[PDB]
């Protein structure tokens, strides 16, 4: 259920060290890369600080090295705390709003404001309710509730009798009168009313009775980045646009003044700041035009540590016609710190593979997996990655248990790495569509 | 003459009457404001002869 065996469910963290932040080999999914793991854990250790700016961090490096998988495990090493944004730089160039803006709109998705107050919840079986409907109207009413421990009448006003037939409050039902508004979600139904239930499924479930006080606070803590309040203070009812992205040029005074309460809020203690991180996947598909604002952008207090991927070498700049390295301007690559990677060495290629293929639970003969070592050290990572899942349900066509040679050279026979489809290409000219010609034969 | 005791109406807040800790909910049973679990527990066992004079203490 939503669980689906993806190309990075394998990255439980960066598995790293964190008391000398030594790169072990082998720890938490990521297996082989040293320094360049090294390095991602002194960036996420120094965002953890805070005590530093919106910085740039450059992961360079080849095709299928692992850069989003370094990526993806500094996101698995924070948890839900430190906001980390994902943006593939495509969804700048929309048709909402302009550009400039949408890149504006993500670097203040990852300022999170974090704020942590009290409110006062019952838990509790209601033992019964009467409710004083007698031409009469909800004006008076009991209602009895017990815990495990406890037990208590109530009474009701108006505008509790009005919320008690809202939700339809039975003798049995597992419910949470939140205090301070009125609202009552229903936990569940209790087992030991379960001859009172007759307008219910066949299979329905059924919880036991609270356990303690029936009368506690809980200290809930939100944080909301600083797009969401820019967002809500921007209509009459504008929190709907950031869940249907109607939201268009927000006018530059509101975000001024929500940075100046911001500060403010900080400075008489209701609030914290925790800056974030932005992961700008594929930052070479941005134009001039984006880096002449993100060299302004990572200049103030609040901007978030931008982590970003190039793959192109020498290589053009879009809008502009010059070419740069890594498909960055030079006055941009003064900005950045570049983390160069390195492939991979073919007993890590096949502890990779080891680690793929337990993940999905496929088993393996080991001369299998010299053979797919084999074709992994001649077509990279993500060719052997798909022959695993390939190769398991060929087993699966013939009532094997473990896959083997015969299996593995038929997922190499039907599905052709790139090298033998660029040979395919390069001899099969004549009715491939070039450019100009279509012969039939 | 001696009818100048005047009563009130207005909101009272209620205390516990087995302590002196303000407390919240009353008891089907035997009608005490109680403070927490610990007073439930010796209102629930206590003998019988005492739980009609907290009322009395009371009123
Ligand atoms: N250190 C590693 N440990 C485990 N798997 C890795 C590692 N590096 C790369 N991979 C695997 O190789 C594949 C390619 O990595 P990825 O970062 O997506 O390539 P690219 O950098 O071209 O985006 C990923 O699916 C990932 O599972």
């Amino acid at each position: 259920g939503l669980n689906l065996i993806a190309a990075h469910s394998h990255i439980r963290g960066l598995g790293v060290d964190a008391d000398t932040l030594e790169p072990r080999p082998s720890s938490q999914g990521l297996v082989g890369q040293e320094k360049a793991r090294k390095a991602a854990a002194v960036v996420l250790e120094m965002i953890k600080q805070g005590k530093i700016a919106g910085r740039a961090v450059l992961i360079a490096g080849p095709p299928s090295t692992g850069k989003t998988a370094i990526a993806m495990g500094m996101a698995q090493s924070l948890g839900q705390d430190v906001p980390f944004t994902t943006l593939a730089a495509s969804e700048i160039f929309s048709l909402e709003m302009s550009k400039t803006e949408a890149l504006t709109q993500a670097f203040r998705k990852s300022i999170g404001v974090r704020i942590k107050e009290e409110s006062e919840i019952m838990e509790g079986e209601v033992v019964e309710i009467q409710i004083d409907r007698s031409t009469g109207g909800a004006k008076q009413g009991k209602l009895t509730i017990k815990t495990t421990d406890m037990e208590a009448i109530y009474d009701m006003g108006s505008k509790m009798i009005d919320a008690m037939t809202k939700e339809r409050v039975m003798a049995g039902d597992i419910i949470s009168i939140d205090k301070s508004s009125g609202k009552i979600t229903k936990l569940g139904r209790s087992y030991a009313r379960s001859r009172d239930y007759d307008a219910m499924g066949v299979d329905t479930k059924f919880l036991q009775c609270p356990e303690g006080e029936l009368q506690k606070r809980k200290e809930v803590v939100h944080t909301v980045s600083l797009h969401e309040i820019d967002v809500i203070n921007s209509r009459t009812q504008g929190f709907l646009a950031l869940f249907s992205g109607d939201t268009g040029e927000i006018r530059s005074e509101i975000r001024d003044q929500i940075n100046t309460k911001v500060a403010e809020w900080k400075e008489e203690g209701k609030a914290e700041i925790v800056p974030g991180v932005l992961f700008i996947d594929e930052v070479h598909m941005l134009d001039i035009e984006c880096f002449s604002y993100i060299n302004r952008a990572l200049e103030s207090d609040l901007a978030p540590i931008v982590i970003m991927a190039s793959n192109r070498g020498v290589s053009r700049i879009r809008g502009t016609d010059y070419k740069s390295p890594h498909g960055l301007p030079l006055d941009f690559l003064d900005r950045v710190v570049i983390i160069n990677t390195h492939p991979y060495t073919p007993d890590e290629l096949r502890q990779i593979l080891s680690i793929r293929a337990q993940e999905e639970e496929v088993d393996l003969t080991p001369d299998a997996l010299a053979l797919l070592t084999k074709i992994g050290q001649e077509a990279g990572l993500r060719y052997a990655s798909n022959l695993i899942t390939t190769s398991q349900l060929i087993a699966a066509k013939r009532r094997a248990k473990q896959v083997g040679v015969e299996d593995v050279q038929r997922s190499f026979k039907l599905f052709y790495d790139p090298a033998r489809s660029v040979r395919f290409v390069q001899e099969s000219e004549k009715r491939l569509i070039g450019n100009d010609g279509v012969v039939d034969f | 003459t001696n009818i100048e005791s005047a009563p009130s109406l207005a909101p009272m807040k209620h205390y516990c009457d087995v302590t002196g800790l303000p407390a919240p909910y009353l008891d089907p049973k035997t009608r005490l404001r109680y403070h927490n679990k610990e007073i439930f527990a010796m209102i629930r066992n206590l003998p019988q002869g005492m739980g009609e004079q907290f009322l009395e203490a009371r009123g």
